[PDB]
């Protein structure tokens, strides 16, 4: 029969007060003969009724994709409230109940360190600027680079890695033309995480 | 107090 997948909000929508975080309940393998999908939403066991249904999408594999979205409050999600989506469909012998929430565990503040390029790299065309983000929990995070107030696109960030002390760490590598680094421009590692003061911190880096 | 990133209001204490 049809299957249900309940997704958390984007970490950026939960930590940035200008954005709106939403929990998404995706129902796949919806049949054409019984496309009706009843949605029951519960926040900490209490049913809520402010969820909207996304437009039905034909998947061109003989099934429908039916999606419900519930806006959540920022502090509600960050305070670890549980959101239950109950999906009902005539192709289901019994309703499917899924429940998600923020990763449990005490949030730990990330330590952000900028590491300059190695002296052995200055023989290449482009050098590597390193940002070490360690000791953070939960794993949800976002890392970006910028120079003189302008965003820097040419960078890659490793996924979070579980450390030996139960926290997470990652690395972000910004690649710049060696001339830029030797020019002396300041580069900034911008890290977003719930356990940071105001969910944000910057660490500069220059020669 | 408040933090700002690229001009977007992040958060305020
Ligand atoms: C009929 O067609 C349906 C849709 O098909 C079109 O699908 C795409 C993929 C094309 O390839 C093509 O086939 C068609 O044009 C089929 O539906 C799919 O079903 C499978 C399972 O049956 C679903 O897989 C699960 O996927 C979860 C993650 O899904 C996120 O990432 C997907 C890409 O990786 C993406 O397509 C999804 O939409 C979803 O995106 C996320 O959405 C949220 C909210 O909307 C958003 O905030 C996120 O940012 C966004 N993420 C991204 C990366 O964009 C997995 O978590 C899940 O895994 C767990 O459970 C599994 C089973 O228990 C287990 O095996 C795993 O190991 C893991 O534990 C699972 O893999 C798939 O998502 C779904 N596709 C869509 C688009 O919903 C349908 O199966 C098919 N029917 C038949 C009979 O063929």
């Amino acid at each position: 029969g049809p299957s249900v997948f309940l997704f958390p909000p984007k970490p950026k929508d939960t930590l940035m007060i200008s954005r709106t975080p939403e929990v998404t309940c995706v129902v796949v393998d919806v049949s054409h003969e019984d496309p009706e999908v009843k949605f029951n939403w519960y926040v900490d066991g209490v049913e809520v009724h402010n969820a909207k249904t996304k437009p039905r999408e034909e998947q061109y594999n003989s099934t429908y994709r039916v999606v419900s979205v519930l806006t959540v409050l920022h502090q509600d999600w960050l305070n670890g409230k549980e959101y239950k989506c109950k999906v009902s469909n005539k192709a289901l012998p019994a309703p499917i109940e899924k429940t998600i929430s923020k990763a449990k565990g005490q949030p730990r503040e990330p330590q952000v360190y900028t590491l300059p390029p190695s002296r052995e790299e200055m023989t290449k065309n482009q050098v590597s600027l390193t940002c070490l983000v360690k000791g953070f929990y939960p794993s949800d995070i976002a890392v970006e680079w910028e120079s003189n107030g302008q965003p820097e696109n040419n960078y890659k960030t490793t996924p979070p890695v579980l450390d030996s002390d139960g926290s997470f760490f990652l690395y972000s590598k910004l690649t710049v033309d060696k001339s830029r680094w030797q020019q002396g421009n300041v580069f900034s590692c911008s890290v977003m995480h719930e356990a940071l003061h105001n969910h944000y911190t910057q660490k500069s880096l220059s020669l | 107090d408040c933090a700002w990133h690229l001009g977007e209001l992040f958060w305020c204490t």
